[PDB]
RNA sequence: AGGUCGUUAGUAUAGUGGUGAGUAUCCCCGCCUGUCACGCGGGAGACCGGGGUUCGAUUCCCCGACGGCCUGCCA
């Protein structure tokens, strides 16, 4: 691993990745997002229609809930995951659940966790996890943790301390079991971070896990309602005081646009990128501008409405995608109507490229530093 | 003006193989052509069928002018600006949903009465009226209005079915309005009975009209009548104007028919099938949810070409299935259209180069294994033409 | 260590000392010929283990296991 920092302003971090992947040959942007995607591909894209969406990023993110269920295929296989799901040009990250099926509460114990997949609910312990990671051989991949405590959002002390040991215990182990083998040894591995709400916790932790050779850290449990966006938002700085400043940061669970440019400002890396599929699911389609030089106004716009159906126009103008490019408003509006499984691929062509649009864009700004201008362009309409 | 010139024909059958001047471009004869009703191919984007080679499309009347409707279709420059398609076009009569939606509308000698299967509202659709929509779609073949009636009844429900559906005929001959970009077709009838359908084919016969169409002839029937109806069908009709059998979709028939003289097809077949999850191959298909494709690391078809045959193996979209992601549903769409494509092109060539004959004991060698295991009903319709294998 | 609560299909939840144990999802078969169709039918699959009470035990009492919570010990 080898980090670059051009630039750090303002508690701004800006830089790239260069040696990363199989030896090398390989170059990361920093700040960015990970592709999501649902077991394998895109949600509704095939690799025909994928490879016509501007700036794809090089790294995606699978999720162990979804591919833990095919396990006793990959290793007849046995020859990675990159090559059977026929993308084998990108580096691999698999996380452990996706953030946008919460995980219900209330069954983890001092020797397993749970995940939830299709066929329901399946408990691993260390040895079965350090199996599954050995078949798939990813470049990266989060270790066995504990942070069943986020639901509660009100508990003893007793039970976030049993949190913190408990996630420390699992660590220990799993490094030396990784450590014992031969094939693992070309997968870098990431800390854990949580504590719940109370400064003390979200300071040991992070004190006892910086002392072991992870290469980079999770920070877990930090979104919830408006009203607490400063109680959680002061412990996050306070957090990153801790860490070793030479590997990446990732944050779980925050993807909307406002809360983002927000999150960078404590010091953060890699995002999610699951939001514009929320807005894509629920029938809308993102139309706000990140256009700094030149929903209660324009955040979204709804198509099932009645005065889209005499329209003639794209979607936004000047998009570039696909849609914005062939068809009209008033034949999106057919297709959702009269159920079309067509109108699906038509938002989602366009909702990624103007996200990923988005990330391109506020990595450039940063890279000029003028964060402040955009933060009031994107705060004046959501 | 004649539209067909003709290019090459059997020597041993009366296949032919030829080629169609239609107003945005042309097509070698015989074709294939999907169909996508309400102004789009169900879950595939129009470049993606444009790259798999097909060159001709169709719509449906009653659908489009129920919703959106005819006046801003009509606005929207067509159906061809409305959906973005630059080749040619076939628009049906909506007859056909008089036998789909047969217990939910009536019918009398002023035209029939629907009642919508959306929200129970009730309109009128009389020739005149089915024909100046379809003149507002703007398509390049355009067909009449006819009354259809099941191919399972009896009575002298025919007959009047029949003769109504010539009276109809001229009415809508009289209310045509754009007889140099619109090619309208007359639909012969008669269902199953010999007398009738030639006293159809004499009447009809003598009035100016583009091209035939043979109607009726589709869905669960003994096959054994079918041929028989095709053939008596071909004879009669000239030689200067195409055929075109209509709900026919099956690789088996399409062959046969082709020896016996057919030029174009239509069918739901191949795209509805993509969706249930199934494929089509050389031996017939593939049900890709069994359990017996979970770890089968080849291709779909080893001699296929098209772009799902070339990155995936089956075990991957068997895995990918099962999930409630909808991209596993556009991987068997572009399959099943590019097989169907290639067979036919297949075939012309065969024809083409003086070898048909020997194509067809090949395919059939294929298909069934030994050439005298094919349907006893295929045996019959070749040896009668010349073809004879085994 | 002690006290207390709980255990029903592959995976969740109603229910009762006398019910073919209910429902939603997985699993297994069948149907598709110019679209009422990402659809429509049919099937299969369970009351932790042991002992006692009761005409009858998934229903009442006792033991074991496994797990949660509290206290004790310890930090
Ligand atoms: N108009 C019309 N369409 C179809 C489609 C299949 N058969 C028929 C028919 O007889 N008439
Ligand atoms: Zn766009
Ligand atoms: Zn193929």
């Amino acid at each position: 691993m080898k980090l670059s920092l051009t630039k750090v302003v303002n508690g701004c971090r800006l830089g790239k990745i260069k040696n990363l992947g199989k030896t090398g040959d390989h170059t990361m942007d920093i700040p960015g997002c990970l592709l999501y995607t649902k077991t394998g591909s895109a949600p509704h894209l095939t690799h025909h229609t994928l490879h016509n969406i501007h700036g794809v990023p090089a790294m995606a993110q699978l999720t162990l809930s979804s591919l833990a269920e095919h396990h006793e295929v990959l290793t007849e296989y046995k020859e990675g995951v990159g090559k059977f799901i026929g993308m084998p040009e990108s580096l691999l990250y698999c996380s452990l659940h996706d953030p946008v099926s919460p995980c219900p509460a209330g069954y983890v114990t001092n020797k397993s966790v749970s995940v939830w997949s299709v066929a329901g609910r399946v408990e691993m312990t260390v040895s079965k996890f350090m199996a599954i990671q050995k078949a798939l051989q990813p470049d990266w991949f989060q270790c066995l943790s504990d942070g069943e405590v986020s639901c509660k959002e009100a508990t003893s002390i007793k039970r976030v301390r049993k949190s913190v040991d408990r996630s420390l215990l699992f660590l220990d182990n799993c490094l030396r079991l990784q450590e014992e083998s031969e094939v693992l040894q070309k997968s870098v591995i990431i800390g854990v971070i949580e504590g719940g709400d109370v400064m003390e916790e979200r300071l040991r932790s992070a004190r006892e896990t910086a002392k072991r050779p992870v290469g980079g850290f999770l920070l877990d449990g930090f979104q919830g309602n408006p009203t607490t966006l400063e109680a959680r938002l002061r412990l996050l700085s306070s957090v990153t005081a801790e860490l070793p400043e030479d590997k990446p940061r990732l944050i779980s669970g925050v993807s909307r646009p406002d809360e983002v440019l927000e999150c960078i400002e404590r010091g953060v890396d890699l995002f999610e990128s699951f939001f514009p599929y929320q807005v894509t699911e629920r029938g809308c389609a993102l139309t706000f501008s990140f256009d700094y030089q030149p929903e209660i106004t324009s955040f979204e716009i709804n198509l099932k409405e009645k005065k889209y159906q005499e329209d003639f126009n794209p979607l936004v103008r000047g998009c570039s995608c696909y849609c914005c490019k062939n068809h009209t408003r008033a034949y999106i509006h057919h297709l959702l109507v009269t159920n079309e499984l067509l109108a699906g691929v038509l938002l989602m062509m366009h909702n990624f490229e103007h996200y990923f649009g988005f990330f391109h864009y506020i990595r450039e700004a940063l890279k000029s530093d003028k964060l402040a201008q955009l933060k009031e362009l994107i705060h004046r309409q959501a | 003006p004649r539209i067909m010139r003709l290019v090459a024909e059997c020597s041993r059958s009366r296949a032919r193989a030829g080629e169609l001047w239609l107003p945005h471009g042309t097509v070698a004869t015989p074709v294939f052509m999907p169909v996508g009703t309400q102004a789009t191919m169900k879950g595939i984007t129009t470049e993606q069928l444009d790259a798999l080679g097909c060159r001709i499309c169709l719509g449906n009347t009653y659908h489009l002018g129920l919703r959106p409707g005819p006046e801003l279709i009509q606005k929207a420059n067509g159906l061809h600006g409305f959906m973005n398609w630059p080749h040619n076009l076939l628009t049906d009569s909506g007859g056909f949903q008089m036998v789909s939606l047969v217990s939910l509308s009536e019918v009398t000698e002023e035209g029939v009465r629907f009642r919508s299967p959306y929200d129970g509202n009730e309109t009128l659709l009389s020739p005149e009226k089915s024909v100046q929509i379809q003149n507002a779609l703007g398509s390049d073949i355009i067909m009449q209005l006819d009354d259809v009636v099941s191919s399972t009844v009896t009575g002298p429900r025919v007959e009047e079915a029949m003769y109504r559906s010539i009276r109809w005929l001229d009415r809508c001959i009289a209310a045509h309005q754009r007889p140099d970009k619109q090619n309208l077709f007359a639909i012969i009838q008669g269902g199953l009975d010999a007398d009738l359908r030639a006293t159809c084919l004499e009447e009809m016969t003598k009035r100016d009209v583009p091209g035939f169409a043979i109607g009726g002839l589709s869905g669960g029937e003994s096959k054994s009548q079918f041929w028989r109806m095709v053939a008596l069908s071909t004879s009669r009709l000239p030689k200067d104007k195409p055929r075109y059998l209509m709900g026919v979709g099956y690789a088996t028939d399409l062959v046969v028919c082709v020896a016996l003289g057919c030029d174009m097809f239509d069918c739901v077949f191949p795209t509805r099938t993509a969706r249930f999850g199934s494929a089509l191959v050389p031996t017939g298909n593939l049900q890709l949810r069994k359990k017996v494709f979970e770890k089968d690391f080849g291709p779909i078809d080893p001699e296929c070409t098209c772009p799902t045959c070339q990155k995936h193996s089956r075990a991957f979209l068997h895995a990918l299935l099962h999930s409630d992601n909808t991209a596993a549903l556009h991987h068997l769409t572009v399959h099943n259209i590019a097989y169907q494509l290639q067979l036919m092109s297949a075939v012309r060539t065969s024809i083409v180069e003086k070898r048909f004959p020997d194509f067809v004991r090949d395919f059939m060698g294929a298909m069934y294994g030994d050439p005298t295991l094919c349907p006893t009903w295929a045996t019959d319709a070749l040896a009668s033409v010349g073809i004879t294998l085994g």
